[PDB]
RNA sequence: CCGGGCACUCUAACGGGACUGCCCGCGAAAGCGGGAGGAAGGAGGGGACGACGUCUGGUCAGCAUGGCCCUUACGGCCUGGGCGACACACGUGCUACAAUGCCCACUACAAAGCGAUGCCACCCGGCAACGGGGAGCUAAUCGCAAAAAGGUGGGCCCAGUUCGGAUUGGGGUCUGCAACCCGACCCCAUGAAGCCGGAAUCGCUAGUAAUCGCGGAUCAGCCAUGCCGCGGUGAAUACG
C-alpha cells in the first residue's frame, strides 16, 4: 500500500442467513479451499442449536462475536529507546475480521471431535461473553488500556 | 499416507497398479 | 464423399493452399463438405538458455501442424476433375481418402 | 529384494570354463574377472578371482554361499 | 413460446434452454438436485429468477459439460440470468444491480519458469 | 549478455524462415539433417558472391537451392555451368536431387550478414576498424536503409586487452517487433584471437 | 562434443542397450533431443531464425 | 484372548487386534476371518468360545510367528555375516544394505546424530 | 446409436470491440472523482521484449578460439571399479505428525499433451507387477486415462493408534549381456521418528496462496519427491 491505499473485496450473501459477513466466517473455517465442507461446517453448527436449542443463531454470532470484536489494542513503536507498545483505538474492518481470525483460531481448539460442534459449541460461549475467543479480544482489551502507561505517542 | 505403497493414494501418487490399484 | 486432409505449418497458407480446393466442386460432385476446421496440436521444448547455472529463463518454443480438413463432397468425375489434379499450393501436404 | 526370473544368469566365462574343470575334481582358482556370474552349485570346491576395479580376490564358494553373485564378497571401495 | 440465454464461465459452455411456467432443470440427465449435489453454492445459478419471481413461473432445459462443477453453477448461471432479458429485454432493471448479466472476468494463470505454482517462488537461506 | 536475437524474435512476424518443408516426425530429424549437411560448403564456398540467406524448398524428394546470392554470377556460368558443378554436389547428399536455382541480391549495403562478413573482410583487412565501421553504416544508411549498427567485439588491432567498439546510426529500433529490421553475424579468425561482428538494419517498416 | 566420437551418429554400438545420442553439432551427449537430433542449445540459437521451420518463439 | 503364541486382541475388532502379532499384517488378519469364517468386525468381547479357538488353531498353523519368526530372522542376518555378501558387510556395520546413499540421511539405520567440527 | 438439422458447444482462421468519446462535478491543461451504457476499461488479465553500461560475474567439460604444455603417450581401446562412500554440517524439497482425518464400497465434471514392434479398449491365468492372445487408431471421430480432491454410504473414536511408512526378512514380476557394488515395481511380514517444530527465517496483493490431480521431455526399464506446462476447488489482507 505504498502507492495505492487498495480497495476491499466484496462478496455474496450466503445462500442461508442472506449475509455476507458470515459468508467470510464460513470462509474463516475455509481450509485448504474446500470451503465445500466449511459450506456446511458453520451451517450445521446453526441447526446443531436448530436441535440444540430453539433460537437462530441470529444474535448469537451478532450480539456475541461483535463483542470478541476488540474495542482497542497496542501496537509496537521506535523512537530512540525502542520499540515500545502503544495503546490506540482499533479499526472497525480490523476489530471486525479479528471477530472470525478469533473465532475459528480459539474455536478450533476447544476439545469437541467434530468441526460442526467446535463452531456451535463456540459461536454458543461467544453469545454470552465466555469461552475460547473472548478471552483474546479481552485479554488485548485488557491488554489495551492496562498499556495506557503509554500516550506520550498518541496517534 | 503418500508412501503407503499399499493403499489407493499410495500406488495412486507412486503411479502404479497392484492388489489395492485396479483397473475398473 | 473425398476425405481431404491437411496439417501445416502457417495458418492462413494451408488454410487458403487447399481453399482453392473448394467450391469448384460444389457445382461437380454435387457439393462439398466445407472448408473444415480442425483442433491444431502442438509440441513445445523450453530449455536453458547457454550453459552452465541459469537455467530460470528457459525460453519458449512451440510448433503447429494445424490439422485441416475441407473434403469434397460426392466425386462425380466432373468432381474429380473439378479441383482434379489441379493443384496449385506447396507450404501443405494432403492425405487423401474416402 | 532380489529378482531374476525364468532363465537364471551364470557368467560363461566361469560357467563355461566351469564345467570342463569339474571333470577332474574342478579345476584350481578361475581367473576370470566376472563378478556379476550367478553363484552356482558344482562350483562349490572351486575359488574365484573376481575383479576389485583394481585388485583380484579369493572366494571359495558354497552352496549356501550359492543365492549370491561371485562378489556380493568381493569388497569394492575402501571404509576405515 | 421459446426462448435462450446461453453462459460461460472459468471454462464451462452452458445454454439454458427455457419454455417458462416453472423451470425444471435437467442437466445431462439428474433433475437440478442431482446433478449439483445439494452443495450449498447451487442454489445459485437459478439466483437471477429469484429477484424477478419468475422462478416457478418460467420453465427450462439446463444441460452444461466443460471442465469442474463449481464453474457451473456459475456458468450455466449466466443464461438463468440471461434469460429474463433475451425474451424479455426489459428485466434488465431487477438484473443490473446483481450484474448476474455481467460475464465473469476471473481465470486461470499459468506457470513461468522459475516458479512452482505460477507465482509460487521458491526461497533461499542466508542473504 | 541480456538481449534476445530478433531474427527469431522477428519469424512469422517478418523474416519467415530459411527453411520450408513440412510433416516431420519420423521425416524432419532428417530433412534438417540434410538440410544442415549442405551449408557445410553451399552457401560457403559460394560466399563469395552471396553467402546470405540459403532458403531451401521442398516437398520430400523435391529439393531445391532457392538460395539467395548478390553477386549473380560467381554461379549460373554462361546460361549454366556452375549452375551444375554444383548440382554434381547439390546431389552428392540429395538422394531427391534439387532444382538449384541462384538469386538475383539486390543492394548489398542492404544485406546485414553481408556487411557482417564485409566488414569482417574488411577486419580481415586491418584497415579502418571503426572508420571501416563509421563506412559501413553510412553506405548500408544511404544505399537505402532507414537505420543500422554494427558492433565488432573482443580484441582489436590484437588489443591484448579484449573490447567491444560500437558504431550504428540513422535508427535501430529492436524492440518494435514489427518495422522489421535485418541482422548478420560473421568471424574474423586472428593471429591474436578469433572474434566476431555483427550487422543490423531497419528499413521500410510495416 | 567433439569428433572422438561420432560412432553413435550412425546407431551402430554392440548392443541394444547402447546409444548415447549425442548431438548433430553439439554433439556433447548431456542433452541430444530427439525430435531434432542435435542440442537444447542448437533448439535454441538456430530456431532462432527458419533453422527450426514450423516452430516460433512460444508465447501464450 | 489370547490367540497365537502369547498374545491378546483386547477390546479392539478381532480384524486389526491380530496385527498385534509379530506375524499379522491387516493382510493376513482377514485371511484368517476366511478360512475361519468368523464375523471380522464385533468386538473381542463378544468372541464366542469355538471361534478364539479356530483362528487361534488355523493361525498358529498356517503361519510361522513369534518366537519362531522372530529368532528366525536373527537368522537371515546372523548369515549374511558369515557369508561375505554385502547385504551382511552392512548389517555389519549398522547401515543401510539394499541400496541407499550415505553421505547424509539414514539416521535411522545409522542411529541418533554424532556431531565433530569442520 | 441410424437417418435426419446448424439454431447451440467447441474447431482454427479472419476481422469487429475501448478512445476518458458520451454523462455530470474540480482544474489553465494533462487528468483525476463517480456514473452511462458495455461481454469489458481508464494500460481487462498473462506473456513474449530486459537501455548507454556494471562487477574483468559465468563457460575455454558444448563447440569454437590466441598461446603455454605431454606426445609410444597428460589421445586413445576394452573389461572391471567409481561418480551412489561416510564421523558429520548446510541448501532445496518429498511425506507426515491426522478426525475440516485416514480406509472401503457405488456414481460425475479437467484443459493441455502423447503413441509405430508405439501408446494399448477386451477376453482371459495370477492376490499381484506383469504374462499369452487379440478390436479400432496412422490419430477433434481408437487410445494412453483413471483424474484426484469432491458427492453418497459406511469403517475407525483421540490411540504413537485402521494416524505415518522409515527401516528390515522373504518370495516374485521387468527392461536388459548383465541389476553384488546400485534398477524401478508388486505380494507378505516387519512396522521406526514424528502429538506442528529454538533463535532465526522463505513465498504470495487473485484466481493469486493453499489443496487436488494430468501430461510432457530426456528415456531400454530407471533411482523424478526435480524440471517444464494444464487444469479442478479457491482465501485471507494491505491503517499507513
Ligand atoms: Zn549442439
Amino acid at each position: 500500500a505504498r502507492r495505492r491505499r487498495a480497495e476491499v473485496r466484496q462478496l455474496q450473501p450466503d445462500l442461508v442467513y442472506g449475509d455476507v459477513l458470515v459468508t467470510a466466517f464460513i470462509n474463516k473455517i475455509m481450509r485448504d479451499g474446500k470451503k465445500n465442507l466449511a459450506a456446511r461446517i458453520f451451517y450445521d453448527a446453526c441447526k446443531i442449536i436448530q436441535e440444540k436449542t430453539g433460537q437462530e443463531p441470529l444474535k448469537v454470532f451478532k450480539q456475541a462475536v461483535e463483542n470478541v470484536k476488540p474495542r482497542m489494542e497496542v501496537r509496537s513503536r521506535r523512537v530512540g529507546g525502542a520499540n515500545y507498545q502503544v495503546p490506540m483505538e482499533v479499526s472497525p474492518r480490523r476489530q471486525q475480521s479479528l471477530a472470525l481470525r478469533w473465532l475459528v483460531q480459539a474455536a478450533n481448539q476447544r476439545p469437541e471431535r467434530r468441526a460442526a460442534v467446535r463452531i456451535a459449541h463456540e459461536l454458543m460461549d461467544a453469545a454470552e461473553g465466555k469461552g475460547g475467543a473472548v478471552k483474546k479480544k479481552e485479554d488485548v482489551e485488557r491488554m489495551a488500556e492496562a498499556n495506557r502507561a503509554y500516550a506520550h505517542y498518541r496517534w | 499416507g503418500k508412501g503407503d505403497r499399499r493403499t489407493r493414494r499410495g500406488k495412486i501418487w507412486r503411479g502404479t497398479y497392484g492388489k489395492y490399484r485396479p483397473r475398473k | 464423399k473425398i476425405r481431404i486432409k491437411l496439417r501445416g505449418f502457417d495458418h492462413k497458407t494451408l488454410d487458403a493452399s487447399a481453399q482453392k480446393i473448394v467450391e469448384a466442386a460444389r457445382r461437380s460432385g454435387a457439393q462439398v463438405s466445407g472448408p473444415i476446421p480442425l483442433p491444431t496440436r502442438v509440441r513445445r521444448f523450453t530449455v536453458i538458455r547457454g550453459p552452465f547455472k541459469h537455467k530460470d529463463s528457459r525460453e519458449h518454443f512451440e510448433l503447429r501442424t494445424h490439422n485441416r480438413l475441407v473434403d469434397i463432397i460426392n466425386p462425380n468425375r466432373k468432381t474429380i476433375e473439378q479441383l482434379m489434379t489441379l493443384d496449385l499450393p506447396t507450404g501443405v501436404e494432403i492425405e487423401i481418402k474416402t | 529384494p532380489r529378482s531374476l526370473k525364468k532363465g537364471v544368469f551364470v557368467d560363461d566365462h566361469l560357467l563355461e570354463k566351469v564345467l570342463e574343470l569339474n571333470a577332474k575334481g574342478e579345476k584350481r582358482l578361475i581367473k576370470t574377472w566376472s563378478r556379476r556370474s550367478t553363484i552356482v552349485p558344482e562350483m562349490v570346491g572351486h575359488t574365484i578371482a573376481v575383479y576389485n576395479g583394481k585388485q583380484h580376490v579369493p572366494v571359495y564358494i558354497t552352496e549356501n554361499m550359492v543365492g549370491h553373485k561371485l562378489g556380493e564378497f568381493a569388497p569394492t571401495r575402501t571404509y576405515r | 413460446e421459446q426462448y435462450y440465454g446461453t453462459g460461460r464461465r472459468k471454462e464451462a459452455v452452458a445454454r439454458v434452454f427455457l419454455r417458462p411456467g416453472n423451470g425444471k432443470v435437467t442437466v445431462n440427465g439428474q433433475d437440478f438436485n442431482e446433478y449439483f449435489q445439494g452443495l450449498v453454492r447451487a442454489v445459485a445459478a437459478l439466483e437471477p429468477l429469484r429477484a424477478v419471481d419468475a422462478l416457478g413461473r418460467f420453465d427450462a432445459y439446463i444441460t452444461v459439460r466443460g471442465g469442474g462443477k463449481s464453474g457451473q453453477i456459475d456458468a450455466i448461471k449466466l443464461g438463468i440470468a440471461r434469460a429474463l432479458v433475451q425474451y424479455n429485454p426489459d428485466y434488465r432493471a431487477k438484473l443490473k444491480p446483481l450484474g448476474f448479466l455481467t460475464r465473469d472476468a476471473r481465470v486461470v494463470e499459468r506457470k513461468k519458469y522459475g516458479k512452482h505454482k505460477a507465482r509460487r517462488a521458491p526461497q533461499y537461506s542466508k542473504r | 549478455g541480456n538481449k534476445i536475437h530478433p531474427i527469431g524474435f522477428r519469424l512469422g512476424i517478418t523474416r519467415d524462415w530459411e527453411s520450408r518443408w513440412y510433416a516431420g516426425k519420423k521425416q524432419y530429424r532428417h530433412l534438417l539433417l540434410e538440410d544442415q549437411r549442405i551449408r557445410g560448403l553451399l552457401e560457403k564456398e559460394l560466399y563469395s558472391a552471396g553467402l546470405a540467406r540459403v532458403d531451401i524448398e521442398r516437398a520430400a524428394d523435391n529439393v531445391a537451392v532457392t538460395v539467395h546470392v548478390a553477386k549473380p554470377g560467381v554461379v549460373i556460368g554462361r546460361g549454366g555451368e556452375r549452375i551444375r558443378v554444383l548440382r554434381e554436389e547439390l546431389a552428392k547428399l540429395t538422394g531427391k536431387n534439387v532444382a538449384l536455382n541462384v538469386q538475383e541480391v539486390q543492394n548489398p549495403n542492404l544485406s546485414a550478414p553481408l556487411v557482417a562478413q564485409r566488414v569482417a573482410e574488411q577486419i580481415e583487412r586491418r584497415f579502418a576498424v571503426r572508420r571501416a565501421i563509421k563506412q559501413a553504416v553510412q553506405r548500408v544508411m544511404e544505399s537505402g536503409a532507414k537505420g543500422a549498427k554494427v558492433i565488432v567485439s573482443g580484441r582489436i588491432g590484437g588489443a591484448e586487452q579484449a573490447r567491444t567498439e560500437w558504431a550504428a546510426q540513422g535508427r535501430v529500433p529492436l524492440h518494435t517487433l514489427r518495422a522489421n529490421i535485418d541482422y548478420g553475424f560473421a568471424l574474423a579468425r586472428t593471429t591474436y584471437g578469433v572474434l566476431g561482428v555483427k550487422a543490423y538494419i531497419f528499413l521500410g517498416e510495416v | 562434443a567433439r569428433k572422438a566420437l561420432i560412432e553413435k551418429a550412425k546407431r551402430t554400438p554392440k548392443f541394444k542397450v547402447r546409444a548415447y545420442t549425442r548431438c548433430v553439432r553439439c554433439g556433447r551427449a548431456r542433452s541430444v533431443y530427439r525430435f531434432f537430433g542435435l542440442c537444447r542449445i542448437c533448439l535454441r540459437e538456430l530456431a532462432h531464425k527458419g533453422q527450426l521451420p514450423g516452430v516460433r518463439k512460444a508465447s501464450w | 484372548a489370547r490367540i497365537a503364541g502369547v498374545e491378546i486382541p483386547r477390546n479392539k475388532r478381532v480384524d486389526v487386534a491380530l496385527t498385534y502379532i509379530y506375524g499379522i499384517g491387516k493382510a493376513r488378519a482377514k485371511e484368517a476371518l476366511e478360512k475361519t469364517g468368523i464375523n471380522p468386525a464385533t468386538r473381542v468381547k463378544d468372541l464366542t468360545e469355538a471361534e478364539v479357538v479356530r483362528l487361534r488353531e488355523y493361525v498358529e498353523n498356517t503361519w510361522k510367528l513369534e518366537g519362531e519368526l522372530r529368532a528366525e530372522v536373527a537368522a537371515n542376518i546372523k548369515r549374511l555375516m558369515d557369508i561375505g555378501c554385502y547385504r551382511g558387510l552392512r548389517h555389519r556395520r549398522g547401515l543401510p544394505v539394499r541400496g541407499q546413499r550415505t553421505r547424509t540421511n539414514a539416521r535411522t539405520r545409522k542411529g541418533p546424530r554424532k556431531t565433530v567440527a569442520g
